[PDB]
Protein backbone atom coordinates (compact mmCIF):
# COMPACT_ATOMS: atom_id res chain seq x y z
CA UNK A 1 0.00 0.00 0.00
CA UNK A 2 2.70 2.50 -1.00
CA UNK A 3 0.78 4.88 -3.27
CA UNK A 4 3.62 7.32 -3.81
CA UNK A 5 3.26 8.77 -0.31
CA UNK A 6 -0.50 9.25 -0.15
CA UNK A 7 -2.26 7.46 2.70
CA UNK A 8 -5.61 5.87 1.84
CA UNK A 9 -6.00 3.73 4.98
CA UNK A 10 -8.98 5.85 6.06
CA UNK A 11 -11.07 4.97 2.98
CA UNK A 12 -9.74 1.53 2.06
CA UNK A 13 -11.54 -1.42 3.68
CA UNK A 14 -10.38 -2.61 7.09
CA UNK A 15 -9.98 -6.42 7.18
CA UNK A 16 -9.76 -6.66 10.97
CA UNK A 17 -13.39 -5.68 11.50
CA UNK A 18 -15.98 -8.42 10.81
CA UNK A 19 -17.76 -5.93 8.56
CA UNK A 20 -15.20 -5.11 5.88
CA UNK A 21 -15.86 -1.36 6.06
CA UNK A 22 -13.34 1.46 6.20
CA UNK A 23 -13.23 3.55 9.40
CA UNK A 24 -15.07 6.47 7.77
CA UNK A 25 -17.89 4.15 6.68
CA UNK A 26 -18.08 2.72 10.20
CA UNK A 27 -18.29 6.23 11.66
CA UNK A 28 -21.02 7.42 9.30
CA UNK A 29 -22.85 4.10 9.68
CA UNK A 30 -22.92 4.45 13.47
CA UNK A 31 -24.02 8.09 13.29
CA UNK A 32 -27.22 7.33 11.36
CA UNK A 33 -29.64 5.86 13.91
CA UNK A 34 -31.61 3.90 11.34
CA UNK A 35 -34.71 1.87 12.22
CA UNK A 36 -35.38 -1.82 11.69
CA UNK A 37 -35.21 -2.82 8.01
CA UNK A 38 -36.79 -6.20 7.39
CA UNK A 39 -35.86 -8.40 10.33
CA UNK A 40 -37.46 -11.85 10.74
CA UNK A 41 -39.56 -11.18 13.90
CA UNK A 42 -40.70 -14.86 14.07
CA UNK A 43 -43.77 -13.39 15.89
CA UNK A 44 -42.24 -14.48 19.25
CA UNK A 45 -40.23 -11.25 19.72
CA UNK A 46 -43.37 -9.29 18.80
CA UNK A 47 -45.33 -10.72 21.75
CA UNK A 48 -44.14 -9.40 25.09
CA UNK A 49 -43.75 -6.27 27.19
CA UNK A 50 -40.95 -4.75 25.09
CA UNK B 1 -61.53 -10.10 19.84
CA UNK B 2 -59.28 -12.65 18.17
CA UNK B 3 -55.69 -13.45 19.02
CA UNK B 4 -53.34 -15.27 21.37
CA UNK B 5 -53.76 -14.73 25.10
CA UNK B 6 -50.58 -14.84 27.17
CA UNK B 7 -49.49 -14.06 30.72
CA UNK B 8 -48.72 -10.34 30.86
CA UNK B 9 -46.19 -9.50 33.56
CA UNK B 10 -47.36 -5.87 33.73
CA UNK B 11 -49.60 -4.66 36.57
CA UNK B 12 -52.85 -2.74 36.18
CA UNK B 13 -54.07 -0.17 38.64
CA UNK B 14 -57.03 -1.75 40.47
CA UNK B 15 -59.92 0.48 39.36
CA UNK B 16 -59.43 0.50 35.57
CA UNK B 17 -60.19 -2.72 33.73
CA UNK B 18 -58.13 -3.09 30.54
CA UNK B 19 -55.19 -1.48 28.78
CA UNK B 20 -54.62 -0.09 25.29
CA UNK B 21 -51.74 0.80 22.96
CA UNK B 22 -51.02 3.58 20.44
CA UNK B 23 -54.25 2.89 18.57
CA UNK B 24 -57.47 2.49 20.54
CA UNK B 25 -57.16 -1.30 20.37
CA UNK B 26 -57.25 -3.60 23.37
CA UNK B 27 -53.71 -4.70 24.23
CA UNK B 28 -54.43 -6.29 27.64
CA UNK B 29 -57.46 -7.37 29.65
CA UNK B 30 -58.37 -8.60 33.14
CA UNK B 31 -60.00 -12.06 33.25
CA UNK B 32 -63.39 -11.88 35.04
CA UNK B 33 -63.00 -15.18 36.91
CA UNK B 34 -59.46 -15.40 38.32
CA UNK B 35 -58.74 -11.65 37.91
CA UNK B 36 -55.67 -12.34 35.76
CA UNK B 37 -54.07 -9.71 33.52
CA UNK B 38 -53.45 -11.09 30.03
CA UNK B 39 -51.60 -10.11 26.86
CA UNK B 40 -53.33 -9.89 23.47
CA UNK B 41 -51.73 -10.42 20.06
CA UNK B 42 -53.27 -11.17 16.65
CA UNK B 43 -52.16 -14.46 15.13
CA UNK B 44 -49.10 -14.34 12.86
CA UNK B 45 -49.50 -13.42 9.19
CA UNK B 46 -47.67 -11.89 6.23
CA UNK B 47 -48.28 -11.85 2.52
CA UNK B 48 -47.18 -14.74 0.35
CA UNK B 49 -45.31 -14.48 -2.93
CA UNK B 50 -44.79 -16.76 -5.92
CA UNK C 1 -36.85 -11.97 3.58
CA UNK C 2 -38.97 -14.94 4.67
CA UNK C 3 -39.32 -18.69 4.49
CA UNK C 4 -39.29 -19.91 0.89
CA UNK C 5 -40.50 -23.40 0.04
CA UNK C 6 -39.67 -25.28 -3.14
CA UNK C 7 -36.12 -24.16 -3.96
CA UNK C 8 -32.80 -25.80 -3.14
CA UNK C 9 -30.06 -23.56 -1.77
CA UNK C 10 -26.91 -23.78 -3.89
CA UNK C 11 -23.42 -22.78 -2.77
CA UNK C 12 -22.58 -21.37 -6.22
CA UNK C 13 -23.07 -17.75 -7.27
CA UNK C 14 -24.55 -16.29 -10.44
CA UNK C 15 -25.74 -12.92 -11.62
CA UNK C 16 -29.42 -13.53 -11.13
CA UNK C 17 -32.79 -12.74 -12.69
CA UNK C 18 -35.47 -13.31 -10.04
CA UNK C 19 -34.69 -11.20 -6.95
CA UNK C 20 -36.02 -12.62 -3.66
CA UNK C 21 -34.38 -10.16 -1.26
CA UNK C 22 -31.40 -9.57 1.03
CA UNK C 23 -28.94 -10.99 -1.48
CA UNK C 24 -30.71 -14.28 -2.08
CA UNK C 25 -32.31 -14.59 -5.50
CA UNK C 26 -33.73 -17.62 -7.30
CA UNK C 27 -33.50 -18.89 -10.87
CA UNK C 28 -34.35 -21.99 -12.94
CA UNK C 29 -31.46 -24.37 -13.52
CA UNK C 30 -30.56 -28.05 -13.38
CA UNK C 31 -33.31 -33.04 -13.09
CA UNK C 32 -34.14 -29.36 -13.56
CA UNK C 33 -35.73 -27.30 -10.78
CA UNK C 34 -35.56 -23.93 -9.00
CA UNK C 35 -32.40 -23.00 -7.11
CA UNK C 36 -31.69 -20.21 -4.61
CA UNK C 37 -28.25 -18.62 -4.29
C1 LIG D 1 -1.43 6.22 7.42
O1 LIG D 1 -2.64 6.44 8.14
C2 LIG D 1 -2.82 5.50 9.20
C3 LIG D 1 -4.18 5.72 9.85
O2 LIG D 1 -4.29 7.09 10.26
C4 LIG D 1 -1.70 5.65 10.22
O3 LIG D 1 -1.87 4.70 11.27
C5 LIG D 1 -0.35 5.44 9.54
O4 LIG D 1 0.70 5.71 10.47
C6 LIG D 1 -0.23 6.37 8.34
N1 LIG D 1 1.00 6.08 7.62
C7 LIG D 1 1.59 7.00 6.87
C8 LIG D 1 1.94 6.57 5.48
O5 LIG D 1 1.84 8.12 7.29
Amino acid sequence: KYFGGFNFSQILPDPSKPSKRSPIEDLLFNKVTLADAGFIKQYGDCLGDI
Amino acid sequence: GTGVLTESNKKFLPFQQFGRDIADTTDAVRDPQTLEILDITPCSFGGVSV
Amino acid sequence: AGCLIGAEYVNNSYECDIPIGAGICASYQTSQSIIAY
